[PDB]
């Protein structure tokens, strides 16, 4: 009779219809992702299309129950999720234009190629050509050519599209009562109407900047050290006080500094840890890898994988006959069906990735009992954080020795751990100012704070000031280097990686405390610790039925994001960098550039 | 001195969906519950009123055998007093129950790769079913106060939802063929012996 009762009944109808239709779509998508055939391309599309149509119909139907007369917080959550119409608040004309622009930019990124200045029929795509250059090449001119030509051939195409994309997405977001599209994205972290746990959309900005301020020392010392090493590798190119050149950072954008490891390893002779040879020497196959992942998760009290997981998952490259999409993925098809798709190689990289993806699966099985709409992480940063802490635990020498791959006569010293922590910082800490700055530039462009005529001009200022990176070629406003990354020209919020990095170390620290771990945090393995597993399941079982702040407090006992676990994980390498830089400039000047002579 | 349906019920072709469970009068005949209890693939063989093989030594007036199909989470409800989704909207066990509940998997046959929607439940009903009651009526549910003269739409839904049975389901969401043996015994002539 009341509005909340009718809304409860509407959602009851919706959940069952949705389980069936979403299972249809996921199975066709699997079909395709395992057994490539034009046919079940068509099946994936038709199934996903019926699913999309069902969602639009149920969203129009859901907007007929106002949240203003609904009290059950969980009901209000589900209805608010089904009510976010999105791009259907624009005119149909503007929605078709927005979608046209999105598809054009996506296919420009995926099909943008550059051809060498000596052979107009030999070209490289981003993946794999230019990526292989930027990840493996040590020659300066080859790297510079790759960088500049990717941003001029394909970025120049993306400039006007991105301008119109800004206009349309700001219209879309202002039409759903957000101040701009960036505020719309920040709406993921929003929590209203639960006393002691609320969280606003600008509070995300404030906490991101406040925690980044605390990260700044660790990053400045890492930057000065990487500069010392690269300047040893490129004397006539890098200034000892200037920014790092953009095209010598490891990948196409300087998103991760991991590929600089060869050029900056502190103790370049100390043996690095890799158990691949041992797995092959003890006759390990993919079956054995995933069995060990299952064993790890069981060791802390979690359930072992369902019989469906073993009957249905694709854990190897299925030969040459049928092609498959080998990107490691974890699938929750719903209705009790969990799978992993991974073309596993008997290596340590794939060994760690297996525990990462099985952590995804464990998270899915925990909140399986929640309603359909609340079967997800606490916010956009919880799944990947959960997956990361599994690789953290299973990578440690204590665990590798535990499962028989590493011999008990392995000597952990003060050099090999510095090599390890430096690789970890090159991957993890290295991406943090990059991510913060990129999403900040986006947030300002969406809020209207950067005029079009200054877009790139602001970008490369922000590159110089926050990240410590200078562009090797002056760029006027004909470019759109932001869009030259996968995540800007395909419409994805980026702050998720910053938040995920911080979350994963809060998790790992809280769990290692519950596991009574002595010593530095990075060495910790949470195996055989049912109390850590219980403390984690207390948050995994929630899904997104409680505020993300409350889910976080369930693990770490704190209600807000916090950098101190990151800095604690990296404190040994912090002090080591402070020592190594005693004969180096720490910081950077923003006005030096390789082209200004 | 004839034997009781033995294979007619258990080893059948297809079971009825749960909203329209068929009930068969198992009477005037000697039952083989002595040696059928020992087959043992059943995933839930629990008699909530009497001993399993001892009950041979006690004739009953009119054993009722109700046969239908559910899933593993639905099996937890075919129980006296348990009111989940299925024991209060289609087939409720009386609180004073005395008979048997036999449950086994059924994936191999009652689930088909592509959505066997033959087997259905009731999810909506104006009132909670009363002990040992069958409702099969396809009247549209009157959730919204508004008149829903056979109308299918806002706040009024088809009260029958089909299990989208499929092989690749979790053991809890999988099909289970399930038979309830209501043992009754009173002054009426007891002609079900063993
Ligand atoms: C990947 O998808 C293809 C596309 O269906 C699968 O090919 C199928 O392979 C099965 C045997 O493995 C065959 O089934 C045949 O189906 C036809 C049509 O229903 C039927 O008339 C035949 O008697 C037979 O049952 C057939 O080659 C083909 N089925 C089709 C075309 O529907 C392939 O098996 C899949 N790969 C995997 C991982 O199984
Ligand atoms: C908001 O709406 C939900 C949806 O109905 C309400 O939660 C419901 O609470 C009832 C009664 O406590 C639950 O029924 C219970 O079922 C269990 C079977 O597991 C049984 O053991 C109990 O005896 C009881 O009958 C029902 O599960 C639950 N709905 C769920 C969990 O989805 C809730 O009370 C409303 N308000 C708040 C503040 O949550
Ligand atoms: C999946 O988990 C079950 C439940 O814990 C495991 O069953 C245990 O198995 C060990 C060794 O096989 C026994 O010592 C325990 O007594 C069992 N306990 C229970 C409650 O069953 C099972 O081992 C796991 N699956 C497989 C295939 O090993
Ligand atoms: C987690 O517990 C298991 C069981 O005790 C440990 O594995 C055993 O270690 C002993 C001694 O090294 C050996 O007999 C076997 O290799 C294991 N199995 C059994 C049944 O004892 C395991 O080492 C523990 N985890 C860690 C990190 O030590
Ligand atoms: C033009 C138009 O009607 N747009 C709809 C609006 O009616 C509805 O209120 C909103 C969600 O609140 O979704 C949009
Ligand atoms: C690591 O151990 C060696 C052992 O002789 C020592 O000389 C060295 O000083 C230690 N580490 C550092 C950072 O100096």
């Amino acid at each position: 009779s009341t509005i909340e009762e009718q809304a409860k009944t509407f959602l009851d109808k919706f959940n069952h219809e949705a389980e069936d239709l979403f299972y249809q779509s996921s199975l066709a998508s699997w079909n395709y992702n395992t057994n490539i055939t034009e046919e079940n391309v068509q099946n994936m599309n038709n199934a996903g299309d019926k699913w999309s149509a069902f969602l639009k119909e149920q969203s129009t139907l859901a907007q007929m129950y106002p949240l203003q007369e609904i009290q059950n917080l969980t009901v209000k959550l589900q209805l608010q999720a089904l009510q976010q119409n999105g791009s259907s608040v624009l005119s149909e004309d503007k929605s078709k234009r927005l979608n046209t622009i999105l598809n054009t930019m996506s296919t420009i990124y995926s099909t943008g190629k550059v051809c060498n200045p000596d052979n107009p029929q030999e070209c490289l795509l981003l993946e794999p050509g230019l990526n292989e250059i930027m990840a493996n090449s040590l020659d300066y001119n080859e790297r510079l050519w790759a960088w500049e030509s990717w941003r001029s051939e394909v970025g120049k195409q993306l400039r006007p599209l991105y301008e119109e994309y800004v206009v349309l997405k700001n219209e879309m977001a202002r039409a759903n009562h957000y101040e701009d599209y960036g505020d719309y994205w920040r709406g993921d972290y929003e929590v209203n109407g639960v006393d002691g746990y609320d969280y606003s959309r600008g509070q995300l900005i404030e906490d991101v900047e406040h925690t980044f301020e605390e990260i700044k020392p660790l990053y400045e010392h890492l930057h000065a050290y990487v500069r010392a090493k690269l300047m040893n590798a490129y004397p006539s190119y890098i200034s000892p006080i200037g920014c790092l050149p953009a095209h010598l950072l490891g990948d196409m954008w300087g998103r991760f500094w991991t590929n600089l490891y060869s050029l900056t390893v502190p103790f370049g002779q100390k043996p690095n840890i890799d158990v691949t040879d041992a797995m092959v020497d003890q006759a390990w196959d993919a079956q054995r890898i995933f069995k060990e992942a299952e064993k790890f998760f069981v060791s802390v009290g979690l359930p072992n994988m369902t019989q469906g997981f073993w009957e249905n998952s694709m854990l190897t490259d299925p030969g040459n006959v049928q092609k498959a999409v080998c990107h490691p993925t974890a699938w929750d098809l719903g209705k009790g069906d969990f799978r992993i798709l991974m073309c596993t190689k008997v290596t340590m990289d794939d060994f760690l990735t297996a525990h990462h993806e099985m952590g995804h699966i464990q998270y899915d099985m925990a909140y399986a009992a929640q309603p359909f709409l609340l079967r997800n992480g606490a916010n956009e940063g919880f799944h990947e954080a959960v997956g990361e802490i599994m690789s953290l635990s299973a990578a440690t020498p204590k665990h590798l020795k535990s499962i028989g791959l590493l011999s008990p006569d392995f000597q952990e010293d003060n050099e090999t751990e510095i090599n390890f922590l430096l690789k970890q910082a090159l991957t993890i800490v290295g991406t943090l100012p990059f991510t913060y700055m990129l999403e900040k530039w986006r947030w300002m462009v969406f809020k209207g704070e950067i005029p079009k005529d200054q877009w790139m001009k602001k970008w490369w200022e922000m590159k110089r000031e926050i990240v410590g990176v200078v562009e090797p070629v002056p760029h006027d406003e004909t470019y759109c280097d932001p869009a030259s990354l996968f995540h800007v020209s395909n419409d994805y919020s980026f702050i998720r990686y910053y938040t995920r990095t911080l979350y994963q170390f809060q998790f790992q620290e809280a769990l290692c405390q519950a596991a009574k771990h002595e010593g530095p945090l990075h060495k910790c393995d949470i195996s055989n610790s049912t109390e850590a597993g219980q403390k984690l399941f207390n948050m995994l079982r929630l899904g997104k039925s409680e505020p993300w702040t409350l889910a976080l407090e369930n693990v770490v006992g704190a209600k807000n994001m916090n950098v101190r676990p990151l800095l604690n994980y990296f404190e040994p390498l912090f002090t080591w960098l402070k020592d190594q830089n005693k004969n180096s400039f720490v910081g950077w000047s923003t006005d030096w550039s390789p082209y200004a002579d | 001195t004839n034997l009781c349906p033995f294979d007619e019920v258990f080893n059948a072709t297809t079971f009825a969906s749960v909203y329209a469970w068929n009930r068969k009068r198992i009477s005037n005949c000697v039952a083989d519950y002595s040696v059928l209890y020992n087959f043992a693939p059943f995933f839930t063989f629990k008699c909530y009123g009497v001993s399993p093989t001892k009950l041979n030594d006690l004739c009953f007036t009119n054993v009722y055998a109700d046969s239908f199909v559910i899933r593993g989470n639905e099996v937890s409800q075919i129980a006296p007093g348990q009111t989940g989704n299925i024991a209060d909207y289609n087939y409720k066990l009386p609180d004073d129950f005395t008979g048997c509940v036999i449950a086994w998997n059924s994936n191999k046959l009652d689930s088909k790769v592509g959505g066997n929607y033959n087997y259905r439940y009731r999810l909506f009903r104006k009132s909670n079913l009363k002990p040992f009651e069958r409702d099969i009526s396809t009247e549209i549910y009157q959730a919204g106060n508004k008149p829903c003269n056979g109308v299918a739409g806002v706040n009024c839904y088809f009260p029958l939802q089909s299990y989208g049975f499929r092989p690749t389901y979790g053991v809890g969401h999988q099909p289970y063929r399930v038979v309830v043996l209501s043992f009754e015994l009173l002054h009426a002539p007891a002609t079900v012996c063993g």
